């Protein structure tokens, strides 16, 4: 079957001092916040809360999450991404206004969630 | 003093010839003059905020107050007239004093236009806040002789004996959308070229502030508007056997 | 009786030399009365308790003795003005005068301290005294005159207090919207003042209520103009407390100070309104149309209230919007013609929820060691999470307040709602229900607040959340000398180094090196805990918590000043529902008095969202977007403006001075032309 | 001075009506002593330090005390260095 290989890193370190990842697995691209909802995986953080969210509409830049190497199978920014986080370093985005795509898809893109409360840089390889 | 004392004769004339030598004809077109002062103040109260510059600003809001002088003249009322000399003298205050702080601004910071010219109010603390306060006084808002001043314009209209209540309506209802346009582009103003922060204005420029000349200038112009504004007979009570002189004519 | 209304003169003018003295004083020497730092903060608290003992006895002979002063000056002596500035002692004028000196007062005390570190200090206590002179002027005032004088120095008041940190922009959108908003009530003041002026001929507050008793029995005056005239008295009273029509003006009065929204609203310029109408109800019951206005203003805006406050991020406007909602019920209930009611509820709200907005600025000030100084993150009411552990007088105070908007009977204020509606279902059954749906909204977002603000861990130093924190906490790692001499440049470790070998799949490695780079270690390892403010913020929050516990059991002064378990308990059992469901949402596991079985079954019967998943996605962007009125506004009658500005210079500037530059220009052009003929 | 109001709706009113105006002869008095301020601080404040239009920032830039300083000196200052620029070349810069 065809399954994207989400690895879901997330925020802050083990107190060993190595990242967690999570690796989550479910089928194809409907929505990242409904993957990160239905596969329990900590999308919010403190906006978990009930009425914390804008239940997926994106008039809230709660459901931001730092993707890397994640320019292969994704749909470009919805002009809501563009303006709920404008001055960012241009790897996050909004998982209610971002998809991975159509259930035909293997790919290895690796997220880290919650890009607010982090202590790592990533160190990004810089494209082209 | 172009805005002052130049911008109110005239209006001293059609006061002083156009009513007391003339008084028929005054009444035959001061039915067409109450509407003309009531397009008045809506037409250049909207005229300001489309000014970039900041002086063309303070230039159609004294056209604006013209209106009120306009309309206290065409008010054949002792409270009408009254109301247009205090409008007179209070304008001619409120005139200097904008254009007088607008020209020390435009010395300071050498920058005309509103698109620039953002936060200035920590630079020049002093300026702002007689510029403030005199903007309050442009406002109509009281202890300050521009509220009394309108007030009475309106209370000219309310209590003539010329004019209807079909037109006495229309007529306080476009004036009194006056004093909401003239907060719009008076706070505008403010908030363009005093509120705000710019990020490259730190220490380098460090302006000199208002000095004591200018401060007095501003003070010395503020003390009367606020000496009518709380008690409104330093205007009224010199002229008002001089407007009965005048509507003795008018009502017989 | 004999001596001392005769000196009842000098109520507004006592606070007016302190900020006489600062006007003069940050304007000439600035050094000089900066130095004079704190002297004119106790000078103000001092001329304001000057005030508060003149008002308290005052109201000591109003409940004493049934008589009403009136003791007018001459102001103005020329023509048919022959104007009067007096001072108009009525009970209502004790209420609203105590209303003002205590709020003020202890307001004044907190904002002591609430400024004490800020630069700008003088000029807000001059902004505060000459506001409160401004507000004390109004409420003494026995005629429409004085009351459209110092209606708008109440707003310019406002528009200074809003603009009052100028530097930001976002506070100077605030202040110009809020004072543009009261013009627009000052609008309707005006020509709803004059109409008054056509219909009687009085400005004066004495012969209205004696001639509105025969006014409406004549054939010269119109029916349609005498509810026209008082809608638009009305719509002065919308642009102060805060009605449907002029209510994007309160939540943005946010960007200023917190004892501004102490001030502003739940407190003296909100009830300037409800002191309005309240004063002219002698000729509001008259005109039979706008009493039915004011209850569906007032019904309109209590829907639109409580569905603001219940998705608020921020501390301040949720509280800005739960004080939007009781201004409403205020409204509510002098659209009912309560006259005793009204203004109990008004001082039970007044005393209420300016103990919360000192509780919400306490939070936000013991908010401002961990986050640094920032509203989106000081006065973030998501990430404030619990604060009971650690400022547990503020936590007293701000339950006992959200207690007394909740309508607790022993130990909180509940007789104030009782009476609204036990006065609202025997007067129209629409007007009912839904004002008790909306107390069970009521209670249900306040108890959301508190929750959201004082009961459950921190949501910003939670060990889940923030990685400096697990970078600070832990300073040695888990094996001490082993695994590593410390790892800095933790690599890409997708196989965890396990040496895991890859079925069919797209990828496994790359050209993609990219090592998760954390932070580090022992270096800024402290995180002060938020401690309790010091004794200028508790103070006020103690005296608002005897006051809030003192008016809230008030053969009773209801009569001579100016169903029973059934209804009480149905108020009760839905405010203890809107308790149990923001309860059951908000309150944690570990904390909650609930049996686990039943708190399992929550999330058991809603693991869905998808019913839930529209639900909280309109009530989220109703909260958010205003109801859309605040967009609408911006897009349709400021920008409207905008666009008659722009069409309007251009008709200036293109063809009227087109007309006269064109003059000179064919006189140029026939010059020229003559010239080479 | 004493009025007792009686209107039925609410309560009687007790009125005092101090009618009053400040003297025809003050009137001219306050104006007496207003010119007298205007005149002293005309004086005054022309005899002290002007902090700004002192300076080099004002009157070393331009600073006629004009409005247009500023314009015909970023009109000028350029046809300067053009002539300067000009007789530069003039001696194959
Ligand atoms: C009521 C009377 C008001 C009259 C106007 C007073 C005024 O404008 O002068 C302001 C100056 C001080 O200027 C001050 O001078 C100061 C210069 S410096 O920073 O100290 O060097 C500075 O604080 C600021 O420019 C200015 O306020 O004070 C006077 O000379 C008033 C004389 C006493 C009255
Ligand atoms: C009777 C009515 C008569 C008077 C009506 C009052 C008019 C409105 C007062 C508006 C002044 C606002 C204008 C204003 O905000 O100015 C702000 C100005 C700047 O002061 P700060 O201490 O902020 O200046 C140092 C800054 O650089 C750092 O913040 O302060 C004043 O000069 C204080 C004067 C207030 C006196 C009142
Ligand atoms: C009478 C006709 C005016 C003719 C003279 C003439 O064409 O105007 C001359 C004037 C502009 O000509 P100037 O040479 O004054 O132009 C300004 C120059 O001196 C510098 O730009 O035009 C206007 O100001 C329009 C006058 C409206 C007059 C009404
Ligand atoms: S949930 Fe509102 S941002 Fe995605």
């Amino acid at each position: 079957p065809p399954a994207v290989d989400f690895a879901f890193v997330h925020s802050v370190l083990l107190p060993d001092g190595t990242p967690d990842v999570h690796w989550r697995r479910a089928n194809g691209g409907q929505k990242l916040r409904d993957i990160m909802l239905d596969s329990n995986i900590e999308l919010y953080g403190p906006y978990s809360k009930p009425l914390s969210n804008c239940a997926g509409v994106g008039t809230c830049a709660t459901c931001m999450v730092e993707i890397v190497n994640g320019k292969e199978l994704l749909n470009p920014r919805t002009d809501i991404e563009k303006e709920k986080l404008k001055r960012k370093p241009k790897n996050w985005r909004l998982a209610c206004q971002t998809n991975v795509g159509n259930p035909d898809s293997t790919g290895l893109v690796v997220i880290q969630q919650l890009p607010e409360w982090k202590a790592h840089e990533w160190n990004i390889p810089k494209n082209i | 003093l172009l805005a002052g004392i130049l911008l109110k004769m005239g209006a001293y004339g059609l006061v002083r010839i156009n009513m007391e030598l003339l008084p028929h004809a005054h009444s035959m077109f001061s039915p067409w003059l109450l509407v003309v002062g009531t397009i008045q103040i809506i037409y250049a109260a909207s005229t300001s905020p489309g000014q970039r510059n900041l002086k063309k600003r303070i230039a159609y809001s004294s056209v604006s107050h013209m209106g009120f002088i306009i309309i206290g003249i065409s008010s054949i009322t002792d409270p009408g007239l009254n109301g247009a000399i205090l409008q007179i003298i209070s304008h001619g205050f409120i005139g200097a004093a904008l254009f007088f702080l607008a020209g020390t601004s435009y010395d300071r910071i050498r920058l005309v236009y509103l698109d620039e010219m953002g936060g200035m109010a920590i630079s020049i603390p002093k300026i702002f806040t007689m510029f403030t306060i005199l903007s309050m006084a442009s406002l109509a808002l009281p202890g300050m002789s521009g509220f009394i001043a309108e007030f009475i314009v309106f209370f000219g209209i309310i209590t003539s004996q010329k004019y209807f209540l079909i037109s006495k309506i229309f007529i306080i209802f476009v004036m009194a959308i006056g004093m909401i346009l003239t907060p719009i582009y008076l706070l505008s103003m403010l908030r363009q070229m005093f509120y705000g922060y710019k990020l490259i204005n730190i220490k380098n420029f460090s302006f000199f502030d208002s000095g004591p000349r200018e401060l007095f200038l501003s003070i010395s112009i503020l003390l009367p508007i606020i000496g009518i504004g709380i008690y409104p007979d330093f205007v009224l009570s010199l002229a008002s056997d001089k407007v009965e002189s005048i509507l003795s004519n008018y009502f017989y | 009786m004999e001596h001392t209304y005769q000196y009842s003169w000098i109520i507004p003018f006592i606070p007016l030399p302190v900020p006489i003295l600062l006007g003069v004083g940050l304007l000439l020497f600035p050094t000089a009365t900066k130095n004079l730092r704190r002297m004119w903060t106790f000078l103000s608290i001092f001329l304001l308790s000057i005030v508060m003992i003149f008002s308290i006895y005052l109201s000591i002979q109003q409940i004493f003795l049934s008589c009403i002063h009136q003791n007018v000056w001459s102001w103005t002596i020329n023509n048919e003005f022959s104007f009067e500035f007096g001072y108009f002692i009525d009970p209502l004028t004790s209420i609203m005068s105590i209303l003002i000196t205590t709020v003020g007062i202890l307001v004044l005390i907190y904002s002591d301290n609430y400024m004490s570190h800020d630069q700008g200090y003088l000029r807000f206590f001059a902004y505060m005294g000459f506001f409160n002179t401004s507000m004390l002027g109004l409420v003494t005032s026995s005629n429409l005159i004085q009351v459209y004088f110092f209606w708008e120095l109440v707003g310019m008041c406002s528009y200074l207090l809003i603009g009052f940190w100028f530097t930001r922009p976002i506070a100077a959108n605030a202040c110009q919207k809020a004072f543009v908003t009261n013009r627009v009530g000052d609008f309707g003041l005006l020509l709803g003042i004059l109409g008054l002026y056509w219909i009687t001929g009085s400005f004066e507050f004495q012969d209205l209520f004696e001639i509105f008793n025969n006014l409406i029995l004549n054939n010269r005056v119109n029916l349609l103009f005498l509810t026209l005239c008082a809608f638009l008295l009305f719509v002065g009273p919308i642009a102060k407390s805060a009605q449907f029509p002029l209510h994007v003006w309160l939540p943005d009065a946010m960007e200023g100070p917190t004892p501004i929204s102490a001030l502003i609203h739940a407190a003296t310029m909100v009830a300037a309104g409800i002191f309005l109408v309240a004063r002219l109800l002698p000729l509001f019951i008259v005109i039979p149309s706008i009493m039915y206005i004011i209850s569906l203003i007032g019904i309109i805006t209590v829907l639109l209230g409580a569905t603001l406050a219940l998705a608020q991020k921020d501390i301040k406007r949720g509280l800005a919007y739960s004080t939007m909602s009781q201004l409403g019920y205020m409204m509510l209930a002098l659209g009912m013609g309560s006259y005793r009611s009204a203004l109990f509820h008004l001082i039970t709200h007044a005393y209420s929820k300016a103990l919360l907005f000192l509780g919400s600025g306490s939070i936000i000030h013991s908010m401002e060691a961990i986050v640094g100084y920032s509203p989106d993150k000081s006065q973030n009411m998501i990430l404030m999470g619990g604060l009971t552990k650690h400022v547990p007088i503020t936590k007293t105070a701000f339950l006992i307040g959200t207690l007394s908007l909740c309508g607790i009977p022993p130990l909180a204020c509940f007789w104030s709602k009782d009476e609204i509606l036990n006065d609202s279902l025997l007067f129209s059954p629409i007007f009912a229900i839904i004002a008790c749906s909306t107390a069970g909204l009521t209670a249900f977002y306040m108890f959301r607040i508190y929750l959201l603000t004082f009961e459950g861990h921190l949501n910003t130093y939670f060990l889940n959340y923030s990685g400096k924190k697990s970078g600070s906490f832990y300073s040695l790692s888990l094996w001490g000398k082993e695994e590593e001499k410390k790892l800095t440049m933790n690599n890409t470790k997708r196989a965890s180094f396990f040496c895991n070998k890859t079925y069919k799949i797209s990828n496994n490695v790359r050209n993609q090196i990219f090592i998760t780079v954390e932070n580090f270690g022992l270096n800024t390892r402290t995180f002060y805990y938020p401690h309790e403010s010091d004794n200028t913020i508790l103070f006020p929050m103690l005296i608002l918590v005897l006051f809030t516990l003192f008016i809230g059991a008030i053969n009773q002064e209801g009569i001579d000043f100016d169903e029973f378990l059934r209804n009480a308990t149905f108020s009760v059992s839905i405010a203890f529902f809107g308790i149990f469901i923001a309860y059951c949402l908000y309150k944690p596991f570990y904390s909650s008095l609930l049996n686990l079985t039943l708190l399992n079954s929550f999330q058991k019967w809603n693991s869905k969202r998808i019913h839930w998943e529209k639900l909280i996605n309109f009530v989220y962007n109703w909260s958010y977007n205003r109801g859309y009125i605040d967009s609408f506004f911006k897009t349709s009658l400021i920008e409207s403006i905008r666009r008659l500005a722009k069409q309007t210079t251009f008709f200036d500037k293109r063809i009227i001075d087109g007309i006269t530059n064109g003059v000179g220009i064919t006189s140029f052009f026939v010059g020229e032309v003559t010239k080479y003929i | 001075a004493v009025m007792v109001q009686q209107i039925e709706g609410m309560r009687d009113i007790i009125t005092e009506k101090h009618v009053w105006h400040l003297s025809d002869k003050a009137i001219k008095n306050v104006y007496m002593f207003y010119i007298m301020f205007t005149c002293w601080g005309c004086l005054y404040f022309g005899s002290a330090k002007d902090p700004f239009y002192d300076s080099e920032e004002y009157r070393g830039d331009g600073g006629d005390g004009t409005g247009y300083w500023v314009y015909e000196t970023v009109c000028i200052s350029p046809f300067l260095i053009l002539l300067g620029k000009k007789e530069k070349n003039l001696e194959m810069h």
